């Protein structure tokens, strides 16, 4: 086939095939010319070389294509490849009716839907739109319909709402691992060029918002619509196939909301009073009378289905807080109030959803999950949680701890100068005292940070778990952990030199303070080895799945 | 010095203590210096074209005594200048004109020449030139060549312990790596047999090379082993004993001499016995006849009588052999000294495995190793072996190779032969054996003394070298048969051969790449970049300090394979990496700078960048943190030889721009310096509110801005140009002068961003040399602004900030501050087809008057006409004849009476969805085709525009010169009112009294007339360049390039990040009504999610916020006192207070500044905010920040009360609000976004392919197939890989059903598999589809 | 082992996918092996219902 | 590019094919003219189908 500028391009087989013919033809000629044996023999070998080169090149001489150094690709190389066949192997054929773009949040979505940019949906459903436009008679013929959507006439948007309504679309992320890497959603028309994705699904995809892009696929055939709705739909897979635990577990902001919601301080507005029910509990809070967390007895109606397929009801005065009272409005039916009466960390908040599923079934759990997300985001916003530089509290005893551990190293050093201890024995020892020191500082700042809220109810004092911002993050299960916190306030670790040994002079400073030149430079290897290890081990993991799916 | 003129406009408050002893050098040094060394006239073999010439020259013919030598070279003026070269698309290059001298020696000489013709400057090739900014133009596009990091030439001794054989025992191998020529490898084995292989080829016993050097066995043992002397004196075996030989051995018999028994049998010989023998000087002892049973005889031994060989060299003696050589009269027998611990018997065992015997044998066995299978020949083997390491042609180490070679061998000479000598090979072997013996150590590849840095200059020389060798063969070939005086040094030397060596490098090579220019930092951080396998080389090495940046590297498939150059690093004289240091003599820190290479720095003890010294500069503490040999520990007060120059020198330009870097984890720091290069410039260049102090240096050193050549007062200021009237002290006597800066205006960058300069100075203002005249894109008043700082609040907002997502107030998009300007280059080609030529004519079948409106009579959109998606930019139509229509189409035309044209519509139309304004049109035409109307209009416009510019030059220039004549005439003959009356042209007649002023008038006269004619010649050349038909590709008749300027603001989907590694994607654009506001009522621009801060440990982003808040305070305050119009006194007082800030900083400050005009202007620039400088590791501290917040009127906590704009109610807890600098990276959502319904299809296999820039469908992979297989979805998968893609039938049968309202699929067979069947069937394989 | 057990698959069209194509095709072609599909990999190649 | 198995031949689109968004309109235009030819007299349809 011709190209631009009048140049031609052709497969290498021609160059190969051509050769096989010539030599062959020449041999036919050389028979009728009665040539000597030494020649027809050479010609036969030449024919053999050409045929071999044609079928699979590289098993003899590796014939090279005309005027181009690169060896010409033979028929075996067309089938062959990396690995095996090109057709279904990654990758693997392009597919119509698709698209892709940067993704954003869209917290308003129900778990069964997703925000779809207007322009993308127009180009995606073009055939559906064409056929629907002339089914109702808004367009004379298919061409006139094309001109309508090409003109983007205002009337077409409503027709699109018809073809979109019940019509799931497939969403996919870049490293598809388990089956949840593709999930079906109901499309919601959205102005703007970004795809909006329900937060609760963000866990199954391992999709951050730092600019990851996602792909869309339209399920054309009827069987695909019903497969998507009855198999690949979001609401029909809420549980990891690896383990029955819910994969729809609320992620971070939502759980930070609920943690701040059901929690209690020692003295707060409305402490001790009693209310008829959750309705007037919210009325107390929203109006500004009562604080979100205060210890209060309120009448609640819980349910237990412990009868035979039948929901029993029982009412009592529960000792609780205002937030937990408000939150109860969401919990459906047959769950006992015991589940919401705790502090609701990220761990407990998952077992809540799980039990809800194993008791009331699927449908009640979904609408439950939605509500949990909405309320989590909402109340977290009311909370005004933030992170300041004064939110990271360093122990008052740190400098002293460093000094005591600093004496230890000079003691063992004095023992090595006098030969009381061998060089190797010294190293392990010094390393041990510094390590112990790290533990000492860690369990110091942890005590100070955790409980240091000291507040007054009617008396002199009392002390509860701190309301300091960063602790709530780490405590709730939202984000952060004792290891990372330790790096912020207390000293961070003892890094390791490239050969795998660990340097006997740890990083005595932390991030709230400054790191000097050396400390940072030593930190680099850990970072560099971290990034390298993950980036390589990511590929390795995939390889594992490959062998596995082949063997199964 | 003590503050410039644009420094009086705005000054950055600088925290930080450590005084800067050295200031940041030119950041582009490497790129410019290298190329500067390549092309230059150097009267010697120092690297350059001169050196590359002097290597291959002189070229003599084959035995014909016809020699061609090289005289000198020159670089002709460039064909096109830098700007013109970009538009046309050719390369920016200069002709290389080299004088050659052809001598022919009389045949059967005494050497003398029949005739010698000197061919004047034969032209070979055009070599590219580097821009003043350090870039190259290959084809119309600025490209940068990244410096490379490779293994330095020399010798290297490695280990290969562990993995081999899993027996331990290690191994020791040496490798000789020349700059050019074959590799020579030496290696041991588990049997302690020394082996050698040339390149990676078959392993061979080491000794086989020594034989090829003409060394017999006797001399091999004599070289690598010592001599144990055995004497037969009187009778039965005495022996010479060196008393040290008994260390590490146990007595094998009675060791006795001099009538006294020193050691008995079975008593190991320790230091005591050895002392006795050493001090008693025992030369000769009695040994048994059985001890030589193991000892290997050194030399050959023959029987004097029978003349037959008794025992050959390197043979183990036995008790019977001793008898056969004793009766022949042999008194002495030399044996090897062998110790399995100290001096190993390796070579001895290597000889027993050697198949060869003599030199020819080794040469045969060597030649057959390199080129096996072919019969060896003596002349062939000799030629080969001498051509490998001994030939000046095929082998060179050059200077660096020889130096490190000699250096690693503990030699004296630092420079020597560029080939290998027998002495060299022997020495290398000696060193390898010494390491195996335990004395000495092995090097490591990762050390930066073994890593050499190349760069454009060095690399181009190699390619030019390659060009000269392939031309060398030709010159000799022609000079072989040459006739005497007919040919000359032109008919021989061609152009295409040499030019193509250099052209193939810069054009396509992994090291030559498009400059990354979306951002000044991107440029300057690209031009400093390095390139180099397992984790060892990727990892950070102790030697990287001050040379390679630890934290700036890409995160991905290649980590630590790139790095970047450090701030103060410099290429060593020999090409290593050296860094600045301060010499500490006695107890004082001296400010003399000293550059130490990687190996140089090793032994010295170097102090820390952060240290406390005072007064005379004595170390305050009795011990200070230092690093000595590959490790760091506390060192005593007076030991240290040197000290770090600055606190920054460890990092790179990228990392040095992150404020409070010391507070951020290295992972996020990497990502930050990785992302900062992606910041697209903005519409309004802003300024960083929080900063480092490098931003000024990065802005200036990169050419994006326009720097003053000479100081003076601004004569004229226009948005186009700037004319400076030079001060006389800075001015040269002749021509007088003024400096005219022609500013770059709106134009396309490589990344399609806008690069536009703005004048930063005002009419008639004093400017000093080295001051910023005009800012470039993303630079403000001489600093580097990659974005715009804004008010930010940390708090979850209804989940819209969920992961990293960013929630931005409408105020931002309304202020148009994050708006970005893109310039896209669209092209229209009128080609030639066998059916006919394509026309740019404005007559297009089937288009309305509204479509053709925006086009002129010629068919090209008017300049400046705003267009949207679908508008026709260029009308184009191509012939397609005999359409061959069908019955119903024919009726259609019959009813509606349309004449279906013989031409099909190819016209260039605006891509879908993109909308902008047309800022330019170019018309390229084949030479010989008539330029159309519009094209001629353009040419006329360019002509007139050219004349105006050149005339502007001459007009301002002439006045500048005559204004000086006026001044010189008034000295010695002053007439004030009289002089300016008569016509200015008549001034040149007046002379002067005897003085230099008469000669000054002379000078100005000469240069005046020169300008008059120089203007003339410049105009002519420009005109010809306009009218000359541009050279195009084969087949293309004409090309129309349209330039659209789209202005995109910000929308959900764009990527945004701070300098601290926090990414984000704008989620919702929220109204100002719903924005959290403070009690004062001022809303907040951006709401970040706090949850991202603890997990990713970057605490600077918080500090950057806090200090930022404080900074804005000092700004806001001034904004009040300026709106109060208090007075200069009150303002002056308050500002001074700010710049001191409580104690011990390096800033100093004013009351030297003019109290009125200078002070009031400064405050006006500070009212937006108070620029603060946080040095990288010297940066401010919490206390300093809190105190500035006290002066600010703002709380120490940095948190305030905020109110939701919806309910108006308060927010529980205070939230942190402040000012964070934020960049807009270019991932912008309306690029990434693609959607396709039914597009084009690939021909070979029918599969979706974008041909229209309507993108091919999404790629559905194998992993996604598994995902469908895990679900029970069969039909989705079939439709995915059959009807939606690969089925050329199923696709159409499907589409028709979709419009009919029937959702089904009639799948058929994917064409891919259908091809595999024929491909298999094309072989001898019969593949059928069975049954039913 | 997993990588060894995956070697044996009755359907040759599947094996030609992830294994070395040349050897698979030949070794099957001599015996006149008749691939019945019945598996996943092979049915995906040919483009019919899993 | 990319060194990936993407090869020049993979980018050469098929120009001799007919896009389905068109082929659909051909099958429609047949139905169109066939409808409009039944709106005329039997001889006008015959004469026009003949011409
Ligand atoms: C001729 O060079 C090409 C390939 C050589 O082949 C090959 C095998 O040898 C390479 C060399 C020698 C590199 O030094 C290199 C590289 O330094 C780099 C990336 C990684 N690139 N990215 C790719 C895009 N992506 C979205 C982000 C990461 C590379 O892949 C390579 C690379 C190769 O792969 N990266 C960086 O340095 C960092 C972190 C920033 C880069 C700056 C900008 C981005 C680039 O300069 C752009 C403007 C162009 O210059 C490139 C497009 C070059 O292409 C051309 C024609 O100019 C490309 C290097
Ligand atoms: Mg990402």
């Amino acid at each position: 086939v011709p190209l631009d500028g009048g140049r031609f391009a052709t497969s290498d087989l021609n160059d190969l095939y051509r050769r096989v013919i010539n030599r062959n033809n020449r041999l036919k000629r050389l028979l009728d010319l009665a040539a000597p044996d030494i020649i027809v023999r050479n010609e036969k070998r030449m024919l053999q070389e050409a045929v071999d080169a044609l079928l699979d090149n590289g098993r003899r001489g590796r014939a090279i294509t005309g005027s181009n150094k690169r060896p010409l690709k033979s028929l075996a190389d067309m089938i062959k490849g990396k690995q095996g066949r090109f057709r279904q192997n990654l990758l693997g054929k392009r597919v119509d009716y698709s698209g892709r773009s940067v993704i954003t949040v869209g917290p308003y979505l129900r778990l069964h839907q997703c925000g779809l940019p207007k322009k993308m949906a127009l180009e995606l459903f073009k055939p559906f739109i064409y056929g629907k436009l002339e089914l109702r008679g808004l367009a004379t013929t298919i061409k006139a319909a094309k001109k309508m959507v090409e003109r983007e006439e205002a009337v077409v948007w409503d027709i699109l709402d018809e073809v979109i309504r019940e019509h799931p679309v497939l969403l996919n992320r870049a490293p598809t691992l388990h089956r949840l890497g593709i999930q079906a959603f109901e499309p919601v028309l959205i102005e703007g060029k970004a795809i909006q994705l329900h937060p609760l699904v963000c866990a199954a995809y391992n999709a951050d918002f730092d600019g990851d892009q996602m792909a869309v696929h339209v399920p054309l055939t009827l069987e695909a619509q019903l497969e998507a709705r009855a198999l690949m739909m979001s609401t029909n897979n809420i549980l990891s196939p690896a383990n029955g635990e819910p994969i729809i577990v609320p992620s971070q902001d939502v759980v930070l909301g609920l943690y701040y919601m059901t929690r209690d301080c020692v003295n707060a507005k409305g402490e001790g009073m009693v209310l008829t029910g959750p309705k007037e509990a919210e009325r107390l809070y929203r109006s500004g009378l009562a604080s979100l967390h205060a210890r209060v007895k309120v009448r609640i109606t819980e349910y237990e289905k412990d009868a035979n397929g039948e929901l029993v009801a029982k009412t009592s005065l529960k000792d609780t807080t205002v937030g937990r009272a408000i939150l109860w409005m969401i919990v459906p039916k047959g769950l006992p109030y015991s589940i919401v009466n705790q502090a609701l960390g990220k761990k407990a908040i998952s077992k809540m959803l799980n039990t809800c599923y194993r008791i009331l079934g699927l449908k009640p759990t979904v609408i439950f999950a939605d509500q949990i997300m909405y309320t989590g985001f909402a109340y977290a916003a009311r909370s005004g949680a933030s992170v300041g530089i004064d939110d990271m509290v360093i122990p008052e005893k740190k400098h002293e701890i460093i000094s005591e551990a600093e004496a230890e190293v000079a003691e063992i050093q004095e023992q090595f100068q006098s030969g009381l201890v061998t060089a190797g024995e010294r190293y392990n020892k010094v390393i041990d005292i510094w390590a112990a020191a790290n533990d000492r500082v860690s369990k110091a700042m942890m005590d100070n940070l955790q409980t240091e809220t000291v507040i007054n109810r009617d008396g002199q004092e009392e002390k509860q778990v701190s309301f300091n911002s960063i602790y709530m993050m780490a405590d709730s299960g939202a984000r952060g952990s004792a290891a990372q916190i330790r790096q912020l306030a207390g000293m961070r670790g003892l890094m390791a030199k490239p050969d795998g040994s660990i340097i006997e002079t740890p990083i005595t400073a932390n991030f709230r303070e400054g790191l000097n030149v050396l400390q940072y430079f030593i930190s680099t290897h850990g970072a560099r080895k971290g990034l390298a290890d993950t980036a390589l081990k990511t590929a390795n993991s995939g390889y594992l799945t490959r062998r596995l799916v082949d063997v199964a | 010095m003590v503050y410039s003129y644009t420094e009086k406009k705005r000054i950055r408050k600088d925290f930080g203590k450590r005084p800067q002893v050295l200031d940041v050098p030119y950041l582009l040094s490497i790129q410019l210096d290298s190329f500067q060394k390549f092309i230059e006239q150097d009267p010697e073999g120092q690297y350059g074209l001169e050196a590359a010439f002097r290597s291959v020259f002189p070229i003599q013919s084959y035995s014909g005594n016809s020699e061609l030598q090289y005289v000198s070279y020159r670089l002709g003026e460039p064909v096109f200048d830098v700007q013109e070269c970009q538009i046309r698309g050719v390369t920016y290059s200069a002709p290389l004109r080299v004088k050659l001298r052809l001598v022919i020696y009389e045949r059967e000489a005494p050497e003398g020449t029949v005739k010698d013709i000197k061919e004047q400057e034969v032209y070979m090739g055009e070599i590219p030139l580097m821009t003043d900014n350090g870039t190259f133009v290959i084809n119309g596009t600025e490209r940068v060549i990244v410096s490379q990091l490779h293994r330095s030439p020399g010798v290297f001794f490695d280990s290969d312990k562990g993995k081999t054989h899993s027996s331990g025992k290690v191994l020791y191998n040496a490798r000789i790596i020349p700059y050019r020529g074959s590799w020579l490898d030496f290696e041991f084995d588990p049997k302690d047999n020394l082996f050698v292989r040339i390149d990676r080829r078959r392993k061979l016993p080491a000794t086989i090379i020594l034989r090829a050097l003409n060394y017999t066995t006797e001399q091999i043992l004599d070289l690598f082993f010592e001599k144990v002397i055995f004497e037969i004196r009187d009778n039965k075996l005495q022996m010479e004993l060196v008393p040290e030989r008994l260390r590490g051995e146990t007595a094998s018999f009675d060791i006795e001499a001099n009538g006294k028994v020193y050691v008995e049998k079975g008593r190991r010989i320790t230091a005591r016995h050895i002392r006795q023998l050493e001090k008693d000087d025992v030369k000769l002892i009695e040994v048994p006849v059985e001890y030589i049973a193991g000892k290997v005889v050194a030399k050959d031994y023959i029987d004097e009588s029978t003349g037959e060989l008794i025992c050959a060299a390197n043979m183990e003696l036995s008790l019977d052999l001793l008898a056969k050589l004793s009766q022949s009269g042999h008194k002495r027998i030399e044996t090897l000294f062998t110790n399995d611990l100290d001096h190993g018997p390796y070579i001895s065992e290597t000889l027993r495995v050697d198949p060869t015997n003599d030199r020819l044998s080794a040469l045969v066995e060597i030649y057959r190793m390199m080129r096996p299978g072919e019969p060896p020949t003596r002349e062939a083997a000799e030629s080969l072996f001498e051509n490998l390491f001994f030939s000046e042609d095929r082998y060179d180490l050059s200077a660096v190779g020889r130096m490190k070679f000699n250096r690693s061998l503990l030699r004296e000479e630092i420079e020597g032969s560029g080939i290998l000598s027998k002495d060299d090979i022997i020495d290398v072997m000696k060193k390898l054996i010494d390491i195996r013996n335990g004395k000495g150590e092995v090097d490591d590849i990762d050390h930066l003394g073994n890593r050499r840095i190349r760069s454009v200059g060095e690399m181009a020389e190699n390619q030019f070298r390659v060009g000269l060798v392939r031309v060398e063969r030709a010159v000799k070939e022609r000079l072989s048969l040459g006739d005497l005086d007919t040919l000359m040094p032109q008919d021989m030397i061609n152009a295409k051969p040499i030019s193509a060596a250099v052209k193939e490098f810069f054009g396509s090579s992994q090291l030559s790449q498009f400059m990354d220019q979306n951002n000044p930092l991107s440029e300057i951080t690209h031009k400093r970049r390095i390139l180099a396998a397992g984790f060892e080389v990727r990892d950070v090495h102790p030697t990287h300090y001050g040379r390679v940046c630890p934290i700036e590297t890409p995160e991905g498939p290649n980590i630590g394979l790139i790095n970047s150059l450090s701030v103060y690093a410099q290429t060593n004289e020999y090409g290593f990496l050296e860094t600045p240091y301060r010499k500490v003599t006695d107890g004082v820190v001296t400010d003399e700078i000293h550059y130490l290479s990687a190996i140089e720095e090793g032994n010295y003890v170097i102090a820390q960048a952060n240290s406390n010294l005072d007064e005379e500069g004595h170390f305050v503490e009795d011990l200070v943190t230092c690093r000595s040999k590959g490790e760091s520990s506390l060192f005593s007060r007076d030991q240290v030889d040197y000290m770090d120059v600055s606190t920054q020198q460890v990092v790179s330009v990228g990392a040095s721009l992150i404020p409070f870097l010391e507070h951020d984890d290295a992972n996020r720091a990497l990502m930050g310096a990785n992302m900062q290069r992606q910041a697209v410039p903005t519409l309004r260049a802003d300024k960083p509110l929080v900063g480092t102090g490098m931003e000024r240096a990065v802005a200036v050193d990169s050419g994006v801005t326009a720097v003053a050549k000479r100081g003076g007062v601004v004569q004229y200021v226009d948005a186009s140009r700037i004319v400076i009237k030079v001060n006389e002290d800075e001015m040269y006597p002749g021509e007088a002068g003024i400096d005219i800066y022609n500013l770059t205006k709106y134009t396309r960058s490589n990344q399609n961003t806008c690069i536009n300069q703005m004048p930063c100075v005002s009419l008639g203002e004093p400017v000093e040399r080295g001051d910023v005249l005009a800012d470039g894109p993303s630079t403000d008043l001489g600093e580097l602004a990659l974005g715009q700082n804004m008010r930010v609040a940390f708090m979850p907002w209804n989940g819209y900030n969920f992961e990293d997502s960013i929630l931005v107030s409408e105020r931002v998009v309304q202020e148009d501050r994050f708006t970005t300007i893109h310039i896209q280059e669209l092209a229209c080609v009128s080609r030639d087809t066998k059916l006919g030529p394509e026309e740019i004519t404005a007559d297009i079948p089937n288009v309305g008057e509204a479509a053709l409106s925006k086009l002129d009579e010629s068919g090209i959109v008017y300049i400046g006409a705003e267009v949207t998606g679908g508008d026709i930019l260029v009308g184009k139509v191509t012939p397609k004849g005999e359409t061959q229509l069908t019955p119903e189409e024919k009726l259609l035309r019959a009813i509606f009476g349309e004449k279906a044209s013989d031409v099909k519509d190819s016209s260039l139309r605006v891509p879908n969805g993109v909308s902008g304004t047309v800022i330019d049109v170019q018309v390229f035409t084949r030479d010989g085709v008539e330029k159309d109307k519009r094209a001629l209009e353009i040419e006329e416009m360019q002509l007139k525009q050219a004349k105006k510019d050149l005339s502007e030059e001459l007009q301002i220039l002439e006045a500048g010169l005559f204004s000086r004549i006026r001044a010189v005439l008034v000295a010695g003959g002053v007439e004030a009112e009289k002089l300016d009356k008569l016509p200015r042209d008549r001034w040149l007649e007046l002379g002067l009294t005897d003085e230099e002023k008469q000669n000054q008038l002379e000078q100005l006269a000469e240069q005046y007339d020169e300008l008059k004619h120089e203007f003339e010649k410049k105009l002519e050349a420009k005109r010809r360049k306009i009218t000359q038909g541009d050279d195009l590709a084969p087949g293309v008749l004409k090309i129309v390039k349209v330039y659209l300027a789209v202005k995109r603001r910000i929308q959900p989907g764009d990527k945004m990040a701070g300098r601290h590694g926090n990414k984000g994607v704008i989620s919702k654009i929220n109204p100002i009504e719903d924005m959290p506001y403070d009690e004062n009522g001022t809303p907040v621009d951006i709401v970040l999610n706090p949850l991202g801060v603890p997990s990713r440990m970057n605490i600077g982003q918080i500090l950057e916020t806090h200090l930022g808040m404080a900074a804005k305070g000092i700004g806001d305050k001034i904004n009040a006192m300026l709106k109060q119009q208090q007075e200069v006194a009150k303002l002056r007082e308050f500002i001074q207070r700010a710049y001191d800030l409580g104690a011990d900083v390096r800033q100093k400050v004013d009351l030297s500044t003019f109290s009125d005009e200078e002070v009031m202007r400064l405050a006006e620039n500070l009212r937006k905010g108070m620029p603060i400088a946080t040095p990288v590791f010297d940066g401010a501290k919490e206390a300093e920040i809190k105190e500035l917040l006290k002066l600010g009127d703002l709380p120490t906590s940095g948190q305030i009360r905020l109110y939701d704009g919806r309910t108006g109610e308060q927010f529980e807890r205070p939230v942190t609000v402040g000012y964070m600098y934020m960049l807009k990276l270019n991932h912008l959502v309306d690029d990434k976004m693609h959607a396709r319904s039914t597009g084009s299809y690939s021909l070979v296999t029918q599969q979706p392919l974008g041909g229209k820039a309507q993108f091919g469908g999404q790629r559905f992979g194998e992993m996604e197939v598994w995902a469908l297989e895990a679900y029970g979805a069969a039909y989705t998968l079939q439709e995915m890989l059959t009807v939606k893609s690969d089925d050329v039938n199923g696709r159409t049968k499907m589409y028709k059903n979709i419009v009919d309202g029937n959702h089904q699929m009639e799948p058929g067979m994917p064409e891919s598999f259908n091809v595999l069947l024929k491909e298999i069937r094309s072989l001898g394989i019969n593949i059928e589809l069975e049954d039913e | 082992g997993i990588t060894k057990a995956s070697l044996a698959t009755e359907s040759f069209i599947s094996a030609a996918s992830f294994q070395e194509t040349t050897r698979v095709l030949t070794e099957a072609a001599v015996a006149g092996k008749r691939d019945e599909l019945r598996g996943l990999k092979e049915n995906v190649i040919v483009g019919r219902l899993i | 590019g990319d060194d990936e198995d993407s090869h020049l031949g993979d980018f050469i689109e098929d120009t001799t094919l007919e896009l389905p968004l068109d082929s659909a309109t051909t099958e429609s235009l047949r139905a169109a003219t066939h409808d409009v030819l039944a709106g005329l007299t039997a001889r006008e349809a015959k004469v026009l189908r003949m011409r």
